[PDB]
C-alpha cells in the first residue's frame, strides 16, 4: 500500500522545494508510485504552474522513497493574496497475471494540497480561525469568509458529541464566496473543522441575537 | 698507646673591607698570631707526671677547620671557595660542613725535657712560632640586600701535641669527634654594600587560563626576569633541579611538574637549560624562561600542577 | 587538573533526529524509532551523559516537552525498547513519540531543543 | 516481473515510453538535496544540489540510458579527487555526462529513497577525508592583516629596608600576513618602569630574541622557514641559526596517522575486512582488497600489540601477533622525513655573526621494517658525516646503530679526527607491564668536540661533561587493582681520573582513597646524587585530593636540609567565567630559619581579554600585589579586533557579521566587541574546526540562521566566516 | 497502526480471484447471467458513523457509448462486453464516477470496518441478439478512488 506521511500537503512560496517521504509497506511483490498533476476543473494537465520531479518511478519492497515539487513561472503570474487548489496523484500498480479474465486492482489515496503565499504565510502555532462570523439563516446556514483561506465544514453541533457523531454532508468552499449547507437550529454552536496536519480540536461560540462571533 | 691532648687559640682580629660589588671578590689575608691558647679536650689512661729520665719522641700536627657555610641574621648560606693551595698537601675534599688544615714540618727528636703529659684543661701558657700566612677570598651569594653588615664566622684555629710510644707511628684524629668543639675564636669585620646584581622578580610563578586538553598541545608559557648590575663580568646561569623527571627525553634538563606530566623548559630559545653570557657595559641583560609542556606519551593523567623551579647564580 | 577538558560532541556537527513527517497519534506498544548513533572522540573513559530539559505532569520521568501540548518526544538507550535513560567509543539513544491518552490536538510540525550536560572527573 | 501497460494514467500521450524498465534504478531528471559521502564517512553538509541529466549522446541500437549526477567542477575541486595524475575529469562540458567508466573497481548505486550514494574505490590514489583533517586541494587562504598577542605583568615590592621600586614586564609578538608569507617578528623583549624614591635602578632592558620568515609548501610537504629558528635534539646539540630551513613538520600529518608504527603483512584472497580492538576499543573497520594486501591507513598513538583476525565472506579467521619498536626516532617506512637547513650561524648577541652554514639531515624507510637516517655537513673547515640504521628484531628488543666521522681544521695547528657510537634498546609489555622505554648507549672518545668551542675565547677551561660510556635504564611498570605507575631511572656522567658521579632515581605514583571522593592522586620519590662522599639525597611528597570546588594539596621536597610544605585549598567553580588559588607555605634555610610565606593568584578571563592579579612572597615575609594581562588583537585586517589563549602569534579563525552587539562564540566563549567581531584563539592546528552559536545565552534582538560551517587554518593563518 | 485513518493495510494487499467464464452457455441466451462472486475489502481505523466525515469512494473509468454505467474491456471484444460492479445491498448499480452510499452493508468488526464489494460480468444486449461474443482470453483494468475530506 502507498503509505503517505501526514495527511496533508503543504508547500511554500518563497521556498523552492520541499519534499515527502512515501514508503510501501509490502512485503513480495514490488509496486511503482506515479506522480502526475490535475488542477480544480478535473482536466489533465501536463503543463502550467507545477512541475513535477518522478512521473514514473519504482521503489522495492521494505524500503521508502520520495516526492519532490518545484516552480515554474506560471506560479509567479498568479494572484498571491489568497490560495488556490490544484492536485497530485499516486497509484500503485501491480504485476499482470498471464491467465484470463484478470481483474487487476490498483489504489491511490488522494490528499490535497494548499498554496501558502509569502505575503500572507502563517506561523506554526497561528489559530487563523478566531475570526469567523456565523449568522442565522431559516432553513439552514450559510458558510460566509472574510479571510482569503479555505473552509469546509462537515460538523455543527450542539455538543462535541453529536458534532462528531452526527451525519453531516462534505462540502468545499473558494475564498470570499458563501454558500447555504441545511442544518438544525442551536443556542450554542461548537464548530469542526480540518487543521494543518490532521489534528482534531473543537471551538466555542456564543451568540448575540442572529449574528454570533467567536468566544 | 696513642693519648691525645687538644688546645685551641685565642685571638680576635679587625678588618675593614671596604665598598664592594657581587661579582668581584674582595681578598682578605689570614695573619696567624701567635698569641695565647686555651686547653679544651684531655684524656688520661697513661702516666701523668714525668721527670725527664726516658727518652720520649714528640710529633705535631695542626688543625685550623672553619665551615664554607655560615648562618647569617637573614637567613642566607655563603658559599666560600678555596681559591689557592700554596704549598699545601690536600686531603678529604668530600666534606661540606668542614674543610680541614693539618700540616706536618718537625720529625724525629727524642727529648730530655721534664713536662706534664696530660693537661686539665684551666691553663694559658707563652706561644712564638713563625710560618706562612694564608690568603681568603669571598663569595658572594646570588640573593643580598643592601645596608651595613656585621656577619660572624665561626671558626676553631688550634694546635695540638702528639705523644706516642713507638718510632713510624702515624695517627690521624676521626672526623666524628672533632667537629665537637666549642666555639672559642671571633672576628670582627665589617661589610659595606649599595647593592648589585640582584633579580626583580624572585617569584617564578607559571599560571594561565583553562582550554581543552585537544588543543593542550605545543602550549607557550613565559615570564621573563631582568639582571642589572655596573661591573663587566662573566655571569653563567644555572637552573637546579628539585622534581624528577617521568620518561627520558636525553640530554634536555626538564622540569617535572607532577603525576607523569613534565615540561621542557627553554630559556631564550635554545633548549639547554644553562647558558653563557658576558658583560659588555652600564645597562641590563634578560632572561625569558619559556615551557613547553609536551609530556604526553599517549596517556592523559588529570592532576593539579603545583610544582617548582628554584634558581641560583654561580659565579667564576 | 587546571584545565577542565570537553572531549568531543559527534565532532562539531548539529545534532538533529529526522523523523521525516509522521502524526503524533500513535499506539504505545511499537514506533517509528529511528536509530541514531553518534559517536565520541576520546584523546587517549570516565565520562557520563546527563540530560535534561523541561517535562510534563504525572509521575513519568522520561519525556522533555514542546512548544505546543499533547505531544513529546521519548528517550531511550540501545536497539530495544527495554532499558530507558533517566532524565574510540560510542553512545546510542533513540528518540521516538510516545503517548498515553487521547483527545484534542492543536499543532503538528515541531522543533526540539535537547540540552546534554557532560561533567567530566 | 511484468507489468500491466493499459491502465491509462493520462489520455493524451505522455511519451516517456513507460514499458521497457520491467526488470536499471532509472530515477528520472528532477533536483535533490541529499549529501556526499566517499567510502562511509561524510564530506559537506545537505545543502549541495548536483543535478542529473540523462545521455542523450550515446548512439545505440538499445536506446537505454542511465541517469548519472552531472558533477560540476568546484565540487569535484572539494570532493578529495587528485587532478594532476588522472587528466580524465578535466575534458567534459558541464551539460554532458562525466562518465565513471574508466577508472577500474567504481559501482554507483544512486538511491534516492534513503539519499546517500555510495560509492566505493581503490586505495592508492586517494584523499580518506573523514571528520577532521580537510585534503590540501582545497585552500582559503589568510587575508592581508596585522596580528599581536600580548602577556603583561608588573608588581610591587615591599622589602624589610633600603627602598622601594616596580617593574613592568611587557613583551610583545608581532606578524603580518600578506597574502602566504608571514613575518614572524619580537618587537619587545622585556621592560622595566620603577618609582622614585632615594635609590633608583632604572634600568631600561632591549634586545630581540627571533625574527623569522615562514610558509607551508603542500606539494613537496614541507615548511621552508627563513630567519631565527631552533634545531631538534636527533644527533647534534642546538643552537639558533639564521637562514632557509626546509623542516618537515608533524602538525601538517592526519591526527589517526600521527606518530610511529610498524606496518602489518599478509595475503588475502577475497575482500575481507580487518576489525581489531586492543584491550577493548575498536578503532579501524574497513574492508580491504585481495592479494598482498598492506593497508598505510593508521600508524596511530597505540605503543604495542594488536591481534590481526581477517573475516572474509564466509567466516574463517587467522590470528598472527606483530611486535613494536618504540624507539624515539624512528620513522614510517616508505616516507621521507629531512632537516636541511643552511644560513649563517648565530652568537650570543642579536648582532653577532659567524661562518656558513649548511647542514643536511634526512631520513630514509624501506620495507620490512627496515630504515636509514643520516646527517651531511658540508662547509669549508668542518666535516661531520652521519649515517645509520634502524632494526626491529621482534622478542630480545630492538637495536640501531650511528657510525659517525667527524673531520675539522682548526686555525690554530689542531688536526681533529673523532669516532662516536651510540645504541638504543627497548622492550614489549610483558606480564608484569615492565617497559625500558629508551636506554642510550652513547660512547664518545678522548677526541670528540662539539661546535661551541671556536665562537668563544680561545681558553675554554672546560672540554665536556659527557665524556665516557653511559647506560641509561627507564623501566616502567604498571600492576592492576593499584593502579600504580611507578619509574626508576639511572644516569651516568664521567669524568677523568679524578671521581665519577652517578645520577639514580626511584619514583612511585600509587592511587587510593580514605574517606573521599575518587580521583586522588598522591605521589612519592627518591632521588640519589652518587660520589664516595656526602650521599645527597632527595624526596618529595605530594597528595592531591579533590572536593570538586576544592583540593587540598602539600607538595613537600626534601633533599639536604631544606623542607617545604603547602595549605592550598581551590579549585574551579559552577559556570566559568573566573578562577583563583591560594597557598600557604613554610622554608627552612637549615641554620634554624624558618617562618611562614604567602602565595595567591586571582583571575577572571574576560572575553575582550583575559587577566589576573597576583600576591606572592618569600623567605623573611615580604607582599608583592601585582596585576596581569594577556590576549591579543588583530589590527588593520578588513576590520580590528581583539581577543584573550594563543599558543603563538597564529592558529586562530575570526567570525565576521555587522550590526550586532555581542555573541559569544563556543569553545573559549569569547563574546564580540561593539563593531561586532570575535575571535576564538585557543584551538588546534590542522583539523576541520567547526563553530556554531548558544541557544541558551542569547539575547532577544538577533536571529542566527546558519549555524555550521567551514575553516582551514594550517598554523598561523586566520579564516573567513561571515554568517548572516 | 493509528497513523494515516481508513487505510488499506499489508495482510489485504492482493486480491485476485479468476472468473470461471464460457461464451456460449452465459452469453447466448437472452437472460445474460453467470453467477455472482463476492469481494471482502476491510478499512482500519475508520469508524462506522464517521464514515461520510472522513473518506467517500468513487470508481474511476472510462465511460462507454453504447452501455452507460460499466467499465472498459479490451482485446477482441472492445465494446461488447461489460463489467458491472456490485453495491454492498447486492442490487444497485454504481456509476463510474459516482459516489458510494454511506451506511447500510457495512459491519463493524473490531476497530477496522468491512465492506462487502461485488464484481460481475454482464453482456451488450445488441451482441446477445446478434451473438458476436467470441471465446479468447479478455483483459481489463480497474481503479478504484477513496476521495478523503
Amino acid at each position: 500500500a502507498v503509505s503517505l506521511d501526514r495527511t496533508r500537503a503543504v508547500f511554500d512560496g518563497s521556498e523552492k522545494s520541499m519534499t515527502l517521504d512515501i514508503s510501501n509497506d509490502n512485503k513480495q511483490l514490488p509496486y511503482l508510485a506515479q506522480a502526475w498533476i490535475e488542477n480544480e476543473n478535473q482536466e489533465k494537465i501536463i503543463t502550467g504552474p507545477v512541475i513535477a520531479t518522478p512521473p514514473v518511478q519504482r521503489l522495492e519492497p521494505g524500503a521508502k522513497s520520495m516526492v519532490r515539487l518545484s516552480t515554474t513561472p506560471d506560479i509567479s503570474k498568479l494572484p498571491q493574496d489568497r490560495e488556490s487548489l490544484f492536485y497530485f496523484n499516486l497509484r500503485e500498480i501491480p504485476p499482470r497475471s498471464e491467465k484470463a479474465n484478470v481483474l487487476q486492482i490498483a489504489l491511490q489515496t488522494k490528499i490535497k494540497l494548499f498554496y501558502r503565499p509569502a505575503a500572507i504565510k502563517t506561523r506554526p502555532n497561528e489559530v487563523w480561525q478566531d475570526q469567523l462570523i456565523l449568522n442565522k439563516v431559516s432553513g439552514g446556514y450559510r458558510i460566509e469568509n472574510p479571510t482569503p483561506y479555505y473552509v469546509t465544514v462537515i460538523g455543527l453541533g450542539g455538543s462535541e458529541k453529536q458534532a462528531e457523531e452526527g451525519e453531516f454532508e462534505t462540502v468545499m468552499l473558494s475564498p470570499r464566496s458563501e454558500q447555504t449547507v441545511k442544518s438544525a437550529n442551536y443556542n450554542t454552536p461548537y464548530l469542526s473543522y480540518i487543521n494543518d496536519y490532521g489534528g482534531r480540536p473543537v471551538l466555542s461560540f456564543i451568540c448575540n441575537g442572529s449574528r454570533c462571533s467567536v468566544k | 698507646w696513642n693519648n691525645i691532648v687538644f688546645y685551641s687559640l685565642g685571638d680576635v682580629n679587625s678588618y675593614q673591607g671596604g665598598n664592594v660589588v657581587i661579582t668581584q671578590r674582595p681578598q682578605f689575608i689570614t695573619s696567624w698570631r701567635p698569641g695565647i691558647a686555651t686547653v679544651t679536650w684531655n684524656q688520661c689512661n697513661g702516666p701523668g707526671f714525668a721527670d725527664g729520665f726516658w727518652a720520649y719522641y714528640r710529633e705535631y700536627i695542626a688543625w685550623v677547620v672553619f665551615p664554607k657555610k655560615v648562618m647569617t641574621q637573614n637567613g642566607y648560606p655563603l658559599f666560600i671557595e678555596v681559591h689557592n693551595k700554596g704549598s699545601w698537601s690536600e686531603e678529604n675534599t668530600g666534606d661540606n660542613d668542614s674543610y680541614f688544615f693539618l700540616k706536618g714540618y718537625k720529625w724525629d727528636e727524642r727529648a730530655f725535657d721534664a713536662g706534664n703529659l696530660c693537661q686539665k684543661p684551666g691553663e694559658t701558657t707563652r706561644l712564638t712560632e713563625k710560618f706562612d700566612d694564608i690568603i681568603f677570598k669571598v663569595a658572594l651569594p646570588a640573593d643580598l640586600p643592601l645596608g651595613d653588615y656585621s656577619v660572624k664566622i665561626p671558626y676553631t684555629s688550634g694546635m695540638q701535641r702528639h705523644f706516642a710510644s713507638y718510632l713510624g707511628a702515624r695517627f690521624k684524629i676521626p672526623y666524628n669527634v672533632a667537629k665537637t668543639l666549642p666555639r672559642e675564636n671571633e672576628m670582627l669585620f665589617l661589610f659595606k654594600n649599595i647593592g648589585g646584581c640582584r633579580p626583580s622578580a624572585q617569584s617564578l610563578e607559571i599560571k594561565h587560563g583553562d582550554l581543552s586538553i585537544n588543543s593542550a598541545n605545543n602550549h607557550y608559557a613565559a615570564q621573563t626576569l631582568s639582571v642589572s648590575c655596573d661591573v663587566p663580568a662573566n655571569i653563567r646561569f644555572m637552573l637546579l633541579r628539585n622534581t624528577t623527571p617521568t620518561y627520558s627525553h636525553g640530554k634536555k634538563f626538564s622540569v617535572g611538574l607532577g603525576h607523569g606530566w613534565d615540561s621542557i623548559v627553554s630559556v631564550n630559545g635554545v633548549d639547554t637549560g644553562e647558558t653563557t653570557m658576558r658583560w659588555y657595559k652600564a645597562g641590563t641583560q634578560n632572561l625569558t624562561i619559556g615551557s613547553r609542556l609536551y609530556g604526553e606519551s599517549s596517556k592523559i593523567q588529570p592532576g593539579v600542577l603545583s610544582g617548582s623551579a628554584t634558581l641560583l647564580m654561580i659565579l667564576p | 587538573h587546571v584545565y577542565i577538558p570537553p572531549c568531543t560532541i559527534n565532532n562539531g556537527q548539529n545534532i538533529v533526529v529526522d523523523f521525516g513527517n509522521i502524526n503524533p497519534e500513535h499506539v504505545d506498544n511499537s514506533r517509528g524509532e529511528v536509530t541514531k548513533t553518534i559517536s565520541i572522540s576520546c584523546p587517549y573513559g570516565s565520562l557520563w551523559i546527563k540530560v535534561t530539559g523541561n517535562t510534563m505532569g504525572g509521575g513519568q520521568n522520561n519525556v522533555l516537552a514542546t512548544n505546543i501540548t499533547h505531544f513529546g518526544i521519548a528517550l531511550y538507550q540501545g536497539k530495544g525498547m527495554s532499558t530507558p535513560l533517566t532524565l574510540r567509543s560510542t553512545f546510542t539513544f533513540t528518540s521516538v513519540p510516545f503517548r498515553n491518552g487521547s483527545g484534542i490536538l492543536n499543532g503538528g510540525d515541531f522543533r526540539t531543543t535537547a540540552s546534554m550536560s557532560m561533567i567530566y572527573n | 516481473v511484468e507489468f500491466n501497460t493499459d491502465v491509462l494514467d493520462a489520455a493524451d500521450k505522455k511519451n516517456i515510453d513507460f514499458t521497457r524498465f520491467s526488470e536499471a534504478g532509472y530515477v528520472l531528471p528532477g533536483q535533490y538535496l541529499l549529501d556526499v559521502i566517499v567510502n562511509g564517512q561524510s564530506i559537506s553538509p545537505a545543502s549541495l544540489q548536483i543535478s542529473f541529466v540523462e545521455p542523450q549522446s550515446s548512439g545505440d541500437k538499445a536506446e537505454k540510458k542511465l541517469p548519472q549526477a552531472c558533477l560540476t567542477s568546484d565540487m569535484v575541486r572539494l570532493m578529495g579527487l587528485t587532478a594532476e595524475s588522472l587528466d580524465k575529469v578535466v575534458y567534459w562540458h558541464d551539460g554532458q555526462c562525466a562518465d565513471f567508466h574508466g577508472l577500474p573497481g567504481v559501482d554507483i548505486r544512486p538511491d534516492t529513497g534513503a539519499g546517500v550514494l555510495r560509492i566505493n574505490m581503490p586505495q592508492a590514489r586517494l584523499e580518506y577525508s573523514d571528520a577532521t583533517w580537510l585534503p590540501p586541494s582545497r585552500w582559503d587562504d589568510g587575508i592581508p592583516g596585522l596580528m599581536l598577542d600580548y602577556n603583561l605583568n608588573g608588581t610591587v615590592s615591599r622589602n624589610y629596608q633600603g627602598g622601594d621600586s616596580h617593574q613592568f614586564s611587557y613583551n610583545g609578538t608581532v606578524g603580518g600576513n600578506l597574502g602566504p608569507w608571514r613575518l614572524r617578528a619580537d618587537y619587545q623583549g622585556s621592560q622595566e618602569q620603577s618609582r622614585y624614591n632615594g635609590e633608583k635602578t632604572t634600568n631600561r632592558n632591549f634586545t630581540w630574541s627571533r625574527f623569522y620568515l615562514f610558509r607551508a609548501i603542500p606539494r613537496w610537504r614541507a615548511n621552508l622557514t627563513l630567519g631565527e629558528n631552533n634545531i631538534n635534539s636527533d644527533i647534534f646539540r642546538s643552537w639558533s641559526y639564521t637562514g632557509a630551513s626546509l623542516e618537515s613538520d608533524d602538525r601538517m600529518l592526519p591526527p589517526r596517522l600521527r606518530g610511529y608504527a610498524p606496518q602489518i603483512t599478509g595475503i588475502a584472497e577475497t575482500n575481507a575486512r580487518v576489525v581489531v580492538s586492543q584491550q577493548g576499543r575498536v578503532l579501524y573497520d574497513s574492508m580491504v582488497p585481495a592479494g598482498p594486501f598492506s593497508i598505510q591507513d593508521l600508524d596511530s598513538s597505540v605503543r604495542g600489540r594488536l591481534d590481526v583476525e581477517v573475516i572474509e565472506q564466509n567466516g574463517r579467521k587467522k590470528t598472527f601477533q606483530v611486535d613494536t619498536a618504540s624507539v624515539p626516532y624512528l620513522t614510517r617506512p616508505g616516507q621521507v622525513r629531512y632537516k636541511l637547513v643552511s644560513g649563517r650561524s648565530r652568537g650570543y648577541g642579536h648582532e653577532t655573526e659567524g661562518p656558513v652554514f649548511a647542514t643536511g639531515e634526512a631520513s630514509w624507510g624501506l620495507s620490512n621494517q627496515w630504515s636509514l637516517y643520516g646527517g651531511a655537513v658540508l662547509a669549508g673547515d668542518y666535516n661531520a658525516l652521519a649515517a645509520g640504521a634502524g632494526w626491529d628484531l621482534g622478542v630480545p628488543g630492538t637495536l640501531s646503530a650511528d657510525i659517525t666521522q667527524s673531520v675539522a681544521r682548526i686555525e690554530g695547528e689542531r688536526t681533529f679526527q673523532g669516532k662516536s657510537w651510540r645504541l638504543s634498546y627497548s622492550k614489549r609489555f610483558d606480564n608484569a607491564d615492565a617497559d625500558i622505554t629508551f636506554a642510550g648507549y652513547r660512547f664518545s672518545e678522548r677526541n670528540y668536540m662539539t661546535m661551541e668551542q671556536y665562537l668563544n675565547a680561545r681558553y675554554r677551561n672546560d672540554y665536556s661533561s659527557r665524556e665516557k660510556e653511559m647506560y641509561t635504564v627507564t623501566l616502567n611498570k604498571n600492576v592492576a587493582d593499584w593502579n600504580t605507575s611507578f619509574n626508576l631511572q639511572y644516569s651516568r656522567q664521567t669524568y677523568w681520573d679524578i671521581r665519577k658521579t652517578d645520577y639514580y632515581t626511584v619514583s612511585v605514583n600509587r592511587y587510593f582513597n580514605v574517606f573521599g571522593l575518587q580521583g586522588v592522586a598522591v605521589g612519592l620519590s627518591a632521588s640519589r646524587s652518587k660520589y664516595l662522599g656526602r650521599d645527597n639525597d632527595s624526596a618529595y611528597l605530594r597528595i592531591s585530593v579533590p572536593l570538586g570546588t576544592g583540593t587540598a594539596s602539600y607538595s613537600g621536597s626534601m633533599s639536604n636540609d631544606r623542607y617545604v610544605n603547602m595549605a592550598g585549598y581551590t579549585d574551579t567553580f559552577n559556570d566559568g567565567l573566573d578562577s583563583y588559588s591560594l597557598n600557604a607555605g613554610l622554608n627552612s634555610g637549615g641554620g634554624l630559619t624558618s617562618q611562614r610565606q604567602i602565595n595567591a593568584y586571582y583571575s577572571h578571563r574576560s572575553p575582550l581579554a583575559n587577566l589576573s592579579a597576583n600576591i606572592a612572597s618569600l623567605q623573611k615575609g615580604y607582599t608583592s600585589f601585582g596585576v596581569s594581562a594577556s590576549g591579543g588583537a588583530t589590527i588593520t585586517g578588513k576590520d580590528a579586533a581583539l581577543h584573550a589563549g594563543g599558543m603563538s602569534g597564529g592558529t586562530r579563525l575570526l567570525v565576521d557579521t555587522d550590526g550586532v552587539g555581542g555573541v559569544p562564540v563556543d569553545g573559549g566563549q569569547v563574546v564580540t566587541n561593539r563593531w561586532g567581531t570575535g575571535v576564538v584563539t585557543d584551538i588546534s592546528s590542522y583539523y576541520r574546526n567547526t563553530t556554531s552559536v548558544d541557544l541558551k545565552r542569547l539575547p532577544d534582538d538577533v536571529e542566527a540562521t546558519r549555524s555550521v560551517v567551514e575553516s582551514a587554518l594550517t598554523e598561523g593563518a586566520i579564516g573567513y566566516r561571515k554568517f548572516s | 497502526l493509528l497513523d494515516r485513518p481508513c487505510h488499506v493495510s499489508g495482510d489485504s494487499l492482493n486480491k485476485h480471484v479468476v472468473f470461471k467464464t464460457r461464451a456460449s452457455r452465459d452469453f447466448w441466451y437472452p437472460p445474460g447471467r453467470s453467477p455472482t462472486e463476492s469481494f471482502v475489502i476491510r478499512l482500519e481505523n475508520c469508524h462506522a458513523t464517521a464514515v461520510g466525515k472522513i473518506v467517500t469512494l468513487t470508481f474511476k473509468g472510462t465511460e462507454e457509448a453504447a452501455l452507460p454505467g460499466h467499465l472498459k474491456v479490451t482485446g477482441v471484444n472492445a465494446g461488447r462486453l461489460g463489467i458491472a460492479l456490485l453495491d454492498t445491498d447486492g442490487s444497485s448499480l454504481l456509476k463510474p464516477g459516482t459516489s458510494h452510499n454511506k451506511g447500510q452493508g457495512e459491519k463493524v468488526t473490531g476497530n477496522s470496518l468491512e465492506l462487502p464489494f461485488g464484481a460481475y460480468v454482464v453482456a451488450t444486449p445488441e451482441a446477445l441478439r446478434t451473438k458476436s461474443v467470441v471465446p479468447g482470453d479478455y483483459e481489463a483494468t480497474a481503479t478504484f478512488e477513496l476521495t478523503y475530506r
